[PDB]
DNA sequence: CAGGATGTATATATCTGACACGTGCCTGGAGACTAGGGAGTAATCCCCTTGGCGGTTAAAACGCGGGGGACAGCGCGTACGTGCGTTTAAGCGGTGCTAGAGCTGTCTACGACCAATTGAGCGGCCTCGGCACCGGGATTCTCCAGGATGTTTACGT
DNA sequence: ACGTAAACATCCTGGAGAATCCCGGTGCCGAGGCCGCTCAATTGGTCGTAGACAGCTCTAGCACCGCTTAAACGCACGTACGCGCTGTCCCCCGCGTTTTAACCGCCAAGGGGATTACTCCCTAGTCTCCAGGCACGTGTCAGATATATACATCCTG
């Protein structure tokens, strides 16, 4: 996924989300 | 001009005024004997005065018991 | 009172000392246990 | 006259690239442009000091590109070098 | 005209708001007066690095400009003030 | 007789409603006297732009936010809800500020 | 004289300028000289970040069906990723806001 | 026989790691694991001998930072022990987790 | 390879004692012993990270001390002692 | 004509003619300044100074006649000004500053 | 037999006699003392160097540094050291 | 343990308009096209530092076992922090109004770049002694459990 | 009401390791003298950055007045806090006993670094042209407000 118009493939597919830890 | 002491004590006093008069205060108040006292702004020798100290009015001082 | 022998003067004199700041022991208990103290004391 | 240097035309220009049917507010491109500078800051300062290491008095693809590996974090940094790279092994194709 | 008492400026309210948004439910009385001092170092450090670029700039006034950028010394720079 | 709202569930209303909103919680009025006065020791008779007292701002809400953040984990920490003031020194401390 | 003139951006299949790279790095003093290609890798990195940066944006916006991108979708945008808030970790963002999220124990139970 | 009581040997540790300045990680150990974690990132690579010394001394300022802050944690909410989420939580408050 | 225990057992429970007796806290948990080399791997990743790089980028096939310590001084934890 | 060195004439030990050298060499700016590195040596040696003659004090204190990495451990580490400046800073072989929280340590 | 390598060691022993005169130190201690002065002229040229790039000023003058010392060390440290360097650049002044 | 009511939210449709978005002008900055020359590029070699080998052997790691101090859970009392109604002190806003001070163009001149000379300040190279390590004894210093003197019930009357 | 005994309760203390003081032998490494050399101080020119100065104007500070709004105050009230009690259980401190880190020595050689010749990429400089910044002018299609409803919580047999 990702890419769009004249941004196809590269960018990052899947990106990482923040954790943000519970105590 | 006050300050507070932590118990939490309320004491009146003077920019000149020593560390020792002070130490009394507590002793007229909560009846602690001054030797039994070791004050907390760095330990404040009794000799040395208030404004030696930097203290003002409102300013932070800790009681912990001997 | 630093002085420094080639350094005289100068310098800084009477540094602040680390705070080292402690953990919650601040020597605080009950009213009761420091009213039971004002009579020992 | 009294002219300010911004990265706002390009910025507007990749946005439509990648969003051609969207806007940006006045703010987010400052921050954009914000970012887009500090960005430029940190990894030229890099690269200085990639080239101030093995006594080397210019600046090339090779340490920026590292500069860009050792500041982007992650799957970012394998990302962008290889972008990087496109643009140089087609810039010398075309002169 | 010099100020005084305008720490008390940030009022209780203000403070709560800010702790709920920090993520907070219940608040102690006495956070609101460290987290005033809190708010006095931390504006302290910075308008003293600010103050020092403006007197370095040879100038009279503190820009927008300085303030983001001791801001940025402290680690903790600012977007969206033209940087 | 007259409708009460329990305590405790009126904060989360309150903490949804301030986080989901972005707009500056202190008084812009008492945040600019205040910076005002604590600039006027370093130099006197200072002055300052609209958008230095409003970076300020930005400045302060951001770093006060983000230290409620560290300092709600210090007092779930210890097991309760409310927060102590001990709380946001050990959040400053473990920080570095007050090392 | 000589040909038509066209930009180096054209040449690396950029539209950021790479010329106003060039020229900020010869001016920022970051090294005695600065080679050819650097500025080309300098724009090919800051074009990839911000559109990333962008792409995320507009997608936060778009959820929020709202067209145009204001600073709160950049925040949304950024710290929602691990990898670009890890990049901005010392970074506050003007009318951000913070990330809607509550701790599980401050939740009311069953 | 005697016996100290449970907790007073552990001041005099305390004291006596604090006082003195060696490094408590046996060395050989901590090489071959520097040597097995930089053979991932590339292979066939050669370590300085005061590379690997200066990897480990400031690893082990790191750690001993580290469990003083966790320390800290431990006492704050009221004991003695410190545990994993005392870790945890120190990290995710100096910015290092999240 | 150096792949059978990842030679992290070497960093035993005896040393980790000795790390924190010197950080200065009076008693440790059994659960500690794992957290902490999870911590010490993750660390040692970020910084040899760095150092390899550091390497890669002079042409050099071999770690040098001056990598290590720009490595640690990049990630915000100057060391002084070895050069600098 | 007979040469003093710029040092000597600035009254300072440090080396001003070799902080001037890093200074243009170092690629800081096009230009640098006369008083500059006067005022760069004259700040480091003060700093060193310092620093030094806290160690100094600390060797005294431990009984040594010669400086050890410990030694400037424990002078910057004591002092609070020093300790901020070099909050981010790992000294060799300088061990930490011997102390215990007040909860570990016995009541009485 | 070559490639002099150049340190502060010499001008800290210098300084450490001028204090200390009957104190040594050691090589370990002599290379942290280098590196601590590595590292704070460092820190003080380059926020100079950013501090002239500041106003577009392409000279970092005495006025540039002693802003960037007032603006690096903490508390009075900072105040001692400017009042130190400006006494040198007096003499610069003074002697011709 | 399921029904009802409420002040909280969801959506819809209107204005309403500051405001990103085209659109010229043109100008300062970027590009094209020459020489010029050091900085980097290759190739060689020389220590040499790095890795790997093999015996002690003793220090440190490892395993085991009793137990005691700490962790954790549950319970009870309260004070203090929250939700809600009522002023009220003050934020916010809208509009003149002044002058300090930020920008900006000019002249000049003085401080910095740089080049060729010259000497000495500082770097490396041995070199000697003395300061710090280490070994062990005697010495105090801490820390433990234990018999011993107060104390306020808890039973009795 | 009222006797004495009883478990706790804690200053006092004997004795078993632990940390110091001192004494002494011994290396290994600072402090220093020495030779040299490469680099900093001199002196001269030139030249362009930055002080000043003068002017223009941006806007920062100041004020006034309505309005309306969050703040301050009080007041029931519940509920989270904090102390206490108890019951596990799991680190602790030693005691054997297994392991291997550290040391010392030897050896092979990979490559870090210094030298030397080359070449070609970056800079300086001219000249010319055009992309981006600025000022106009928008026509809007993104931002509120007036309503229609679902519903999470606190009552109910």
């Amino acid at each position: 996924l990702r890419g769009g118009l004249g941004w196809e493939s590269s960018l990052r597919q899947r990106p990482m989300p923040r954790l943000t830890f519970q105590a | 001009m006050q300050i507070f002491v932590k118990k939490t004590i309320t004491l009146e006093v003077e920019p000149s005024d020593t560390i020792e008069n002070v130490k009394a205060k507590i002793q007229d108040k909560e009846g602690i004997p001054p030797d039994q006292q070791r004050l907390i702004f760095k330990q404040l020798e009794d000799g040395r005065t208030l404004s030696d100290y930097n203290i003002q009015k409102e300013s932070t001082l800790h009681l912990v018991l001997r | 009172l630093r002085g420094g022998l080639g350094w005289e003067s100068s310098l800084r004199q009477r540094p602040m000392p680390r705070l080292t700041f402690q953990a919650g022991d601040p020597y605080y208990i009950s009213k009761r246990k420091r009213d039971e103290w004002l009579a020992r004391w | 006259k009294t002219r300010k240097e911004s990265y706002a035309i390009y910025v507007y220009k990749v946005l439509k690239q990648v969003h051609p049917d969207t806007g940006i507010s006045s703010k987010a491109m400052s921050i954009m442009n914000s970012f887009v500078n500090d960005v430029f800051e940190r990894i030229a300062g890099e690269a200085s000091r990639l080239a101030h290491y093995n006594k080397r008095s210019t600046i090339t693809s090779r340490e920026i590109q590292t500069a860009v590996r050792l500041l982007l974090p992650g799957e970012l940094a394998k990302h962008a070098v290889s972008e990087g790279t496109k643009a140089v092994t087609k810039y010398t194709s075309a002169k | 005209k010099v100020l005084r008492d305008n720490i008390q400026g940030i009022t209780k309210p203000a403070i709560r708001r800010l702790a709920r948004r920090g993520g907070v439910k219940r608040i102690s009385g006495l956070i609101y007066e460290e987290t005033r001092g809190v708010l006095k170092v931390f504006l302290e450090n910075v308008i003293r690095d600010a103050v020092t670029y403006t007197e370095h700039a040879k100038r009279k006034t503190v820009t927008a400009m300085d303030v983001v950028y001791a801001l940025k010394r402290q680690g903790r720079t600012l977007y969206g003030f033209g940087g | 007789k007259p409708h009460r709202y329990r305590p405790g569930t009126v904060a989360l209303r309150e903490i949804r409603r301030y986080q989901k909103s972005t707009e500056l919680l202190i008084r812009k009025l008492p945040f600019q006297r205040l910076v005002r006065e604590i600039a006027q020791d370093f130099k006197t008779d200072l002055r300052f732009q609209r958008s230095a007292v409003m970076a300020l701002q930005e400045a302060s809400e951001a770093y006060l936010v983000a230290l409620f953040e560290d300092t709600n984990l210090c007092a779930i920490h210890a097991k309760r809800v409310t927060i102590m003031p001990k709380d946001i020194q050990l959040a400053r401390r473990i920080r570095g500020e007050r090392a | 004289t000589r040909a038509k003139a066209k930009t180096r951006s054209s040449r690396a299949g950029l539209q950021f300028p790479v010329g106003r790279v060039h020229r900020l790095l010869r001016k920022g003093n970051y090294a005695e000289r600065v080679g050819a290609g650097a500025p080309v890798y300098l724009a090919a990195v800051l074009e990839y970040l911000t559109a990333e940066i962008l792409e995320l944006a507009g997608n936060a916006a778009r959820d929020n069906k709202k067209t145009r991108i204001i600073p709160r979708h950049l925040q949304l945008a950024v710290r929602n990723d691990e990898e670009l808030n890890k990049l901005l970790g010392r970074v506050t963002i003007a009318q951000g806001g913070v990330l809607p999220n509550i701790q599980s124990v401050l939740l009311p139970k069953c």
